[PDB]
Parts: structure tokens; sequence; C-alpha cells
RNA sequence: CAUCGGUUCUGGCGGGGGGAUAAAGGCCCAGGGAAUGUGGCUCCUCCGGGAGUGUUAUAGCCCUGGGUGUAAUACCCUCGCCGGGACCGAGGACCGCGCUCUGCAAGGAUGCUGGCGUAAUGGUCACCAGCGACCCGUCUUGAAACACGGACCAAGGAGUCAA
RNA sequence: AGCGAAUGAACUUUAAAUAUGUAAGAAGCCCUUGUUACUUAACUGAACGUGGGCAUUCGAAUGUAUCGACACUAGUGGGCCAUUUUUGGUAAGCAGAACUGGCGAUGCGGGAUGAACCGAACGCGGGGUUAAGGUGCCGGAGUGGACGCUCAUCAGACACCACAAAAGGCGUUAGUACAUCUUGACAGCAGGACGGUGGCCAUGGAAGUCGGAAUCCGCUAAGGACUGUGUAACAACUCACCUGCCGAAUGUACUAGCCCUGAAAAUGGAUGGCGCUCAAGCGU
RNA sequence: CUGUCCCUAUCUACUAUCUAGCGAAACCACAGCCAAGGGAACGGGCUUGGCAAAAUCAGCGGGGAAAGAA
RNA sequence: GGGAUAACUGGCUUGUGGCGGCCAAGCGUAGCGACGUCGCUUUUUGGAUGCGGCUCUUCCUAUCAUACCGAAGCAGAAUUCGGUAAGCGUUGGAUUGUUCACCCACUAAUAGGGAACGUGAGCUGGACCGUCGUGAGACAGGUUAGUCCCUACUGAUGAACUCGUCGCAAUGGUAAUUCAGCUUAGUACGAGAGGAACCGCUGAUUCAGAUAAUUGGUUUUUG
RNA sequence: AACGCGACGAUACUACCCGCACGUUGUAGACGUAUAAGAAUAGGCUCCGGCCUCGUAUCCUAGCAGGCGAUUCCUCCGCCGGCCUCGAAGUGGCCGUCGGUAAUUCGCGUAUUGCAAUUUAGACACGCGCGGGAUCAAAUCCUUUGCAGACGACUUAGAUGUG
């Protein structure tokens, strides 16, 4: 139907500060840095108040302002993520074979490797190398479980279903071989 | 996809009557 | 157009109300507004109120109303020119929020003395701050939390597994049993609900309610009542600060 | 190259007539309305602005009749006047129709000029280039298709005579 | 059309569309009386003749490029396709008549190609304008103008016959009908979701949810002798319905465009090829 | 043992690259690269695409051959 | 004996029967009407068939195995159904005139098709007349039809660019396949009987490209 | 790829390189054949003033097809040397020398090509002449080899030697 105007508001916190260049946007407060683009998206940016981004389309159909929500919501999980973080507590569950997890990190490009062994008492050891910038934590909080903390949701989120993919069981009775690496909870970090 | 709908749209008739409400085998088999 | 959600037709023996529960509502304030002398105006905040069949089956002699507030705000009329009564107008005031009305031929003395007599403790609901904090002991759960103690206690049912373990606790079903860790305890440490003076939500009240502790106060509190006769409301001492409308 | 005739394409300019003697529109004359409500004012934790109320006030607008006005312009139909280009020059004393009639654009091109006067123009072959283009005959059928004859060349080669 | 005209396709004042036979002047009609072997009761009728009437619009229009008679002479006796009308048949094919048109013996422009399609028919040349069909070069001419629609994991570029329907589409646009909403609509969040009653029969056990039948009352804001999860039974959760917060348009069924699927085999190939996406696709 | 098959042995017959010299015939419209389209189960020349480089030697298992229909 | 027709299907074919009733949005204002349901086929106790067969190229997928998935009381194992997938492979018997069905043996399995009216290439296993008849045929009675070259592919030379050496890579082809054994482990799982899988290791089958140390065969070494 | 490309060795003549005298030599076609940011297009450029639809812009453009001379000008071209730079199919900068040079102004010559006739003028490639420098090569046949083979073709070896 070709509507001539639509608007969408994002606010901002105090204690961070937003630098949107063309369509790349750079988000800095408390936990760090954070970038990401979305030049494949048409939308004016703009500021109406102190401390509040609108986000306008003009002459767009019902796909563009759907668009438009979705960028909405992608610059405010950043404003999320770098202000509070993101954690995602996972456990891990056996019946006879404990699962060992080792979590190490490397000086060599940065990154964290999670290492799985006795899965189901299967020889092969499984290597995951995680995203830049999320943090591999087995707590002395509970047992056979583990912390996947981050700044970028979702490096965060994919991070936790590389790992859950990962250890998956094959040829067996899904009813009956119950073991595996699960994610439980879901959450920020302050 | 067709048989589902006509049986899921003969169930909602059924039940919206019965909501408001509040021989030849027989031949044969001789 | 297209691409919408497929609302699902439910296979219900019961129909929406509507205009006829309306209408059913107007006539029953009509017809209760002549009977009796006073109405009290009353709120409960963020109760279950489900202690009002009670209550109603104390007054057997007194009719309460607790319906839709607007509705019931016309009912009596908000206005000197659709009013039973001079002065319901003056009510409808009082009646803002969650509250409702209590028609008696009876005393104010007796009734307020009735409703600051009655306190029953009931559970959380969600908004309230916590005037405790509950942590449920480390090793098999019960269906206590460690409140009752454990030798008069009896496990919990192994069915709220995946609803606990959803509400967020760490809990495993060991040989039938729901436990936190190891069944002899040691393992880990224990799981805190919700801690004290700390406001709760609703995951917190959900977790309250299975394991069926109470940490809130059910009480109605009367913002004002309408003697009908000298025609006269009186400001209840609560209804002072409360949002009037 | 200049002035003509015939056919033709194309650009511009000056008028006339008709609509509802266009409908609009400017400026005035009255009358009447409203709101996407101007100015006031009344509000509102106002970077800002909103909301309220009401009929010109410190914007305006709509609608109805009236004058300028036989206004202008659009559209359609018409009377002419200029400009640029292409193709063509059939006939060969006069006769005729005419005219703007010493003459003429009037029953068909003359006038002035330049270079060359020789392979320069023109022509023939071979090649290239762009476009077009089934292998002939016989026979059948409504028609195709099949089928048959065709290695090439020279000479001979088939509706004649008589009653 | 009407039956406020009568009567009741078989009714009518009137009268459609649609093709079609005949006639339209001196090659005339009458009227009038002479004859006849015909005829009549009869100079009475019919035929054969006389007189008159209009030679100018002489008896509609339009064309007319002449028409008629006789004698003689040569080649011809096939059909195929299609429109319309019409009779019959099948699951579908189809079969048979009538008229007309195209092909025969016909070149040329276009449909990329071509028996049947569209335009138009022909001496040799020059110039101009067109038809059908086209204007993204191949290819002459528009990446022309206006308003919209469509994104296809082998779209479409005219096939609309089949596949193919009361078909499947949480693809997209326009429209119609119905319904609810500041008496707060749809979605959501926080709560209630209660008592008789573990209602009757049956089962070892079955308390709303293994089974059979009815399904009531109160409380009401509302709650089903219960829509699902669950227990050996319970318990517990949940749905329906209701209240608070939020705040303004929603949601049910059809219809009409475009798009996808709506069935496909086997050497590699076809909107003519490239290629084309606010088109170089579709409608005006 | 066999009215069965195969292999080994023998015999019969046909089986043969280049150079010197000698030296035909069959057959021959003109040709000869493919794929789709060319209504008449028809293509070899036409449309539009793939493409496409002189001159030769050898091998050859493909095409240049077929119906006529109750 | 006369006439008409003289081939034929060609965006055909495939998976879900027909008949009658009920319902039936609609069209319509009686008639057509899908999906479902009911009745018949059809139930109260467990041989058919009357042109075949074999080898090789290429293609299809309507997938038999192999690879990866989704679902199943799928404990393990062995499986069943469905999906993407044609890269890779896809037997021998008994019986019968032949084939299929059933049954029996190895195997991972021992799938189905096209090469376009001539089922890619190769091989193998009568009708007219006449006589006499006709409740019926017969005739040693006659006549008669049966049509070494170009090109593709595989290799090998090649003039022009002065000869030669050392290279690049457009384009074209393309390759690997399956099974078994050890460890995992008599572990996971299971009442018991039974009983896997990933990582690691080693062989074998088919296919493909090479090779003559050795072994076997061949002999004009006529030694 | 036998009509795709590169590197290197040796290249007797012919002429290998160098300069001009050129050529009645060729060309799918000189006539100012002038012009390097990148990136985005729901943003970009900038000297940080501002600017951006617009390449209908910048450069260049006067002189017998462009003469001779003179006041004034240090501006713009061209050629050779040194230092450096450019490799994706190989160039540009700086300096220097030398040559030419209207930014202002002036005198002398243009005539006759006769009223137009392409204003024969550029580039690269190739060919004929000179005069300066440089070098004195290979392949095939023939014989031979067997790592090869139908014939060709291929690996080899013939010049004094580990022949």
């Amino acid at each position: 139907m070709r509507y001539i105007h639509s608007e969408e508001t994002i606010p901002v916190p105090e204690n961070l500060k937003v630098s949107i260049k063309s369509r790349l946007v750079t988000v800095e407060g408390p936990r760090g840095k954070l970038q990401k683009d979305l030049s494949h998206i048409a939308v004016n940016f703009s500021v109406v108040k102190k401390g509040v981004i609108g986000l306008e389309i003009h002459h767009g159909s019902r796909k563009d302002v759907a668009a438009l929500r979705t960028v909405r919501t992608i610059i405010n999980n950043m404003i999320i993520g770098v202000t509070k973080g993101f954690k995602y507590k996972m456990r891990y569950v056996y019946a006879h074979f404990p699962i060992n997890v080792n979590v190490e990190k490397n000086a060599e490009t940065g990154c964290y490797e999670v290492e799985i062994r006795n899965f189901i008492g299967e020889k092969i050891v499984r290597k995951v190398v995680m995203a830049p910038g999320v943090e591999v934590e087995i707590s002395k909080a509970q047992k056979d479980e583990l912390i996947l903390s981050g700044n970028s949701l979702e490096a965060v989120s994919q991070s936790a279903a590389d790992i859950q993919q990962i250890c998956k069981v094959r040829n067996k009775d899904i009813r009956k071989f119950l073991d595996g690496i699960y994610v439980s909870e879901k959450g920020n970090i302050v | 996809r067709h048989a589902q709908k006509i049986q899921m749209r003969k169930a909602i008739k059924q039940h919206e009557e019965r909501n408001v409400k509040g021989t030849a085998k027989a031949l044969s088999s001789q | 157009p297209k691409s919408k959600r497929a609302r699902v037709y439910h296979l219900i023996q019961v129909n929406k109300k509507g205009r006829e529960a309306k209408e059913r509502l107007f006539s029953n304030i009509r017809e209760t507004i002549p009977k009796y002398q006073h109405c009290f105006v009353f709120s409960v905040d963020n109760m279950r109120n489900n202690y009002l069949k009670d209550v109603r089956h104390e007054l057997n002699d007194c009719r309460i109303f607790f319906g839709k507030t607007k509705l019931m705000a016309r009912a009596l009329g908000t206005t000197p020119e659709e009013e039973q009564a001079d002065g319901l107008h003056r009510l409808t005031r009082y009646l803002t929020g969650t509250v409702g009305l209590l028609f008696t031929n009876r005393d104010p003395a007796d009734i307020e003395s009735y409703f600051s007599n009655l306190s029953q403790v009931d559970f959380a609901r969600a908004g309230t701050v916590a005037p405790r904090t509950v942590t449920v002991p480390t090793g098999i759960v019960y269906s206590t939390g460690g409140e009752v103690p454990p030798e008069h206690d009896v496990p919990v049912s192994h069915t709220l597994e995946p609803e606990l373990r959803r509400l967020g606790m760490p809990v495993r079903m060991i040989k039938g049993k729901v436990c936190l860790g190891d069944e002899k305890g040691e393992a880990s440490e224990g799981y805190t609900i919700c801690k004290e003076g700390e406001v709760l939500d609703s995951r917190q009240t959900r977790l309250l309610k299975l394991f069926s502790i109470c940490l809130s106060e059910f009480k109605v509190s009367l913002l004002g009542y309408w003697n009908s006769a000298s025609g006269e409301v009186t400001e209840l001492e609560a209804g002072k600060t409360r949002p009037k409308r």
C-alpha cells in the first residue's frame, strides 16, 4: 500500500555511547565495544530526544516495516549486551560414563577450546573452538555444569548451540540414552 | 489436507450445535 | 492478508458471556442498591482474592460485589444525573481500581472490626517484597523445601521435574527421586529462590506456590463506605492516600 | 549556384468561428458555512512540542448569486503567410484556359559558372563486403513425403506421309 | 413488455436478433365493346382485337467495364482445411449434411522456422505514406511517457485445450459480507479458575480426563459433573471463562488479479538466441 | 557309461604391412560436423545456436539400408 | 458381389473399483453437485502364463545395497516406514515349450526401465484364376508378388612463426569401491539369553595405472 | 589450444642494432582521436570556508597547413644525459643541458588554388637505399642406436673422445 511514513524508537542508557556510521553501528559501555553492520536494510537513523535514537522508513511496504522492527530489536540487543552481557548455563548429565569437559584458552587466536571426553564412553575427543569474546567456566556452584558468558548475544547463543549439537547421540534410543550437554538457563550477567 | 479441512469444519459445526444444545446392515445380516 | 496466526477453535462447553453477563451485573446492581443501607467500597491490591468465598459464607446476610470496576462505577452512576441515590456518584471516585462493593444492613463499627481482625497467610503473588530468604536444602528435595522438619516430611512428586527445571532449579532424577546434586548431600551448594528484602518475580512466585510456602498476607482494605439514609460518604483511613479516580 | 513547374516531408507566424459565447483564474460585490481550526486565549514533570476551545481577528479556505467580461487560455473546426530539405524536368515553332495583362510562376527547365576534355565518367571480368536464395525432371495425391532418372561431353534423337 | 389490456413456447396490444423466396412498367394495367366453333337462362363470361390514359420523375436506389440468340472448337469431372447453422455419439475422440471463405494455376511483408495464421496480390524504375507486425544491437525503429501488479530451487514473454478440482499455499495486492470494541476489541503479562461432589453404574484400583448415560444447583466476575499434561489412585499443572495493567482498531468467511505446487522419465538445447527483475514480464 | 559340452593334436580351406615395375572394377545429381524448430510418425540444403584452420597415414566395432498396416 | 474405411497414439501415460442412499458450499430458484459415511464384493476361530535368451556403450530414477537424515517399545542386536541422494556396484539354482509366482544357495545387494512404428551395437535359438464340387472341400491344374568411398570416433605425422631448450595452463576428461578382523569390550544396554558404536590399527573384494626381483606358463636361443 | 602465452641460448648470409631519404606499401577507417582517486548511493567530497541534480565540465584552442623581423615575457612544449622509479600483458618523476615558444603590441608577405571540388598532412607495421657499430649459426637428409616403432614419428650417437 506504500505507507508514507513508519518509525521506531530505541532508548539508550546513560552509561553507553552509540556511534552509528553509514550503516555501521558501534556501541561502547562498561562491558566493552561491539560493532555490527546493517547495510542490507534501508532505514534512516536520527536523534529525536537526548537519549533516544529514531529509525524511520518512508514509502515502504509491510516487509519494510517488519525489517524496521527487526533491526530495532537487534540494536536493542546490542545495547543490552554492552550494558549487562549475556550468560548461558548448561549442565551435562550421564548414566554410567562421566563426561570430562576441559576448557582452555590459547594465546594464539585468543579464543577458547572446549574438549569433551568420555561421552557415552566414546574414544573420540570432541573439540569445539569458540567464537571470539565468549568466556567458559566450570563453576564450583553446581556439579557437572558449565557457564558460557559474553557480550555478543549471537556469539554466545551460537557457541552454546554448537556445543549442544556436537554432543549428540547416534543410532541409539533417544528415550533410553538421556546423556548429553544441554542448555539450562539463559539470562544476563548483572 | 482437503480431507483434514472438511473434517475440522464438520467438527466445528457439530461442536457448535452440541454446545448450543443443553437398517441396511440388518437386512444384509439377516 | 495471508501470513497470519491460526487461532484454535476450542472444544469447550462454555462460550463467552459478554453482554448477557453485563446486563445481569447491571440489573443486579440496580436491585441491590435500594435493599441495603450501607455500601462499603473495599480494595484488594495484590492478593489472589480466593478467600472471597469464605468471607461471603461468613457474610451470608450481606452482598459483596467484586467485578469490573468501570462497569460497577457506571452502574452506581459516576455523575449526579444517573444516580440511584444522592452521593453514590461521590462513591464512584473511591471506586477506582482493584476494588469492590459490599452492601449491608449492619453497623460500621462491627464491619471494620471484622475486617481489621481478618487476615490470612497466602502465597506470595508477584510484586511483593520477600520478608525472608528461602533456600531448599542441598540433597533430596521434598514437598516442603526445608521448612517442615524432613523427618516428618514426604519426598516431592517426581512429575514436577520438568517444571522445576523450567523454573530454573538444577535438579536431577536419581533412582526415581528428585535431588540437587547427590542423594547423600554434599555435591553442590543449595538453591536460593528469593532473598529477603528483594522484589520477587513471577518465576519465584511459581516456585513458591509449587513448594507450597506462603509469604504474603491477604487482608481486604476498606477505602470508604456510603450510608444511604443520611446520604453521606465516609472516607475510610485507607482511602485517604489510595489514588482516587 | 539563382529563378521556376510537379510530387512530397517538415518548422514557425498572423487571424476567424464554437462550446456553459469553454470551464477555471485575478481583482472587486454581497450572502452563507465549516475545519487537516489562523489569531487570541485554557492547560500540559515542555531540548521540543502537543491537547483544549471556537468561525477571521496578528493565516486562510469552501460554497451561492453578481461586475470587470463579448477576459484569457485549453480543445475542435477553419482562412491565409513565411522558412528548410529530398526526388523528378516527361514534350519540343504558334494556337488553349487565364492572369498580378509593356509582361507572366498561365497546355511539362531555363539562366549564369567552374574543373576536366581523359580511362575523368561509363562498361566488362575476377575478388571482397552487406542482404536474399532447398537439386532439376517424372509420377501420385487435396496436398506433401517416399519412389524413379541424373558421372561428364560431342553428334543423332521422337505428332510425319497417304487414303 | 404487460397481465393497474383480455385470456392463460403452447397468453396476447405490440414486437426483438438472425438469415430468406417472390415482385418493382409501354417486355404495362385496367376499364370499353366487335368476333368466336368455348361457355352462359342472356351481349352473358373467357380468348382473339379496337379506343383511351402516361415518351417528361416512364412510375425505388446504386452501379453498368454492354446484354441477348444461334453455329462451332479445346482443356476440365479430383478434393483438403476452416467459420457459422444443423442431426447424432462417446469417458474423450468423432460422424453426417448446408452455405460461405482460403489452397489448387499465386509472387510479396509479417508470424525466428512452416500446406491451412495475419496484411496485401504482381510489367521496368524514382520519390512519399502505410497495413499486419515491431522499436535492448542480432534487426530498421523507444533502455519512450502514465498509473499499478509479480520474485518463480530452470517464472513470464499468449497455450489457456488438457493437466485441474468444492485442489493444496503462516506468498502478495484489491474488494464484499458478517461480527466485537474508551460499556477498554485482538495479542500479551499478574491472578482466580471455588462448594455440594471421591455426583450414578462398572473396575483390584478409575476422585472431571481406561470405560456407559445425563450433565444440576449455588457462588457469582467466572469456572465445563471438564479441553489437554500427569498419578496405581490422588495431588499438581493447564484449557475454556473471568478481573487488573496496557491502549485503538481488529478477525471470520468468501471473491478477484499475479506468484508456487497442482506429476515427471530417459544423447546436450532452447520465449529464435543472447539476455532481461521500479523489466527487455503482466493490464490499460 | 553317455543320443552332453569345452580344450589339446592332425588334416582340409580361406586368411598378408612397406618399396620397384604393372595396374582394374563396383559405384558416382551435387555434397557430406552436430543439437532444437521446420503441422502432412519427412530432412541434406532452410531458421538460430554450438562452433569452425592447410595437407595427409593407420584402425574401425557408428551413420550414409530397409517397413506399409489389418 | 458392391460401398465406405486404411494404420496407428502422439504435452498420451502413472496410486488409490464401480453402483445406490445420506450429507452437501454453491449454480439455480425442480435438476448438476466434490470429501466423507453406509450397503454389495465381504468372513463368530490361522498355480497363472501359451517369441525367448546372451554380451557391451550411454542415459533415467519410479533407490536393491552403500552415505547422511526423520519417525517407530526403536533396551542392545537385527530391523520397518519415510526423505535427500544415480557417486559406486547390482548372481547361481530347481521347475516349465518359455516366463513369472513359490521354494532353495552365495552376496553389501544380488532394483526397475529408455535408446523412441525397425525396442542403441553384436550373437543365438502366401493370393488370383479354372474344373469338379458344395449339408463338404479337393486338384503333381495354371499364373503370380518376395531389391568401397564420405563422415564421426580412436590413435600417428605435419608447412607457415629462424632453430633449440626450459616452462605457464584456457579448455576437455577424471576414480576409486565394498567387506572382514584386532582394540574399544564380553564394556554400554539387558531378568536372562545375548550384545554394539566413535578414535586408533590391519588385511581382503572389485575397479584402475604400472612392473619383471621372484614364481608359473610360452620356445626359431632351433642354445 | 597443432591460428593461447612467457623466459632463455645461438642467430652465417638475408641484413642484427642504430639515425634519416623515404616509400605512387599496408591497414573493419587520425583529423584536439587530450582527461587514472577509491568507496557509498536510506550518502559522499573538502583546503575544514564549505560543496554535491547537471562532463551543456576542465584542459587546450590566435600566427604562409601557420612566414621574416622587433619592444616585452620567464610561461609552456620537445630531445638527449644522471639519479631513481614502474612486472597484471612492464613506465613515469626529478634534475640538468640543448632546441623551439604572442602573455602585450607592431611592419613587411599572402593575391591568380580564378565562385566548391578529401584541407593527399596522424599512428603502427612492412619494404628500398645509405653510413656507424657487432657476430661469423643451425636444422634436415646420410650412417648408427632400441629406452621406440605398421610407415612416419621418438630416445640416441658420428668433428680426437671416459669416441
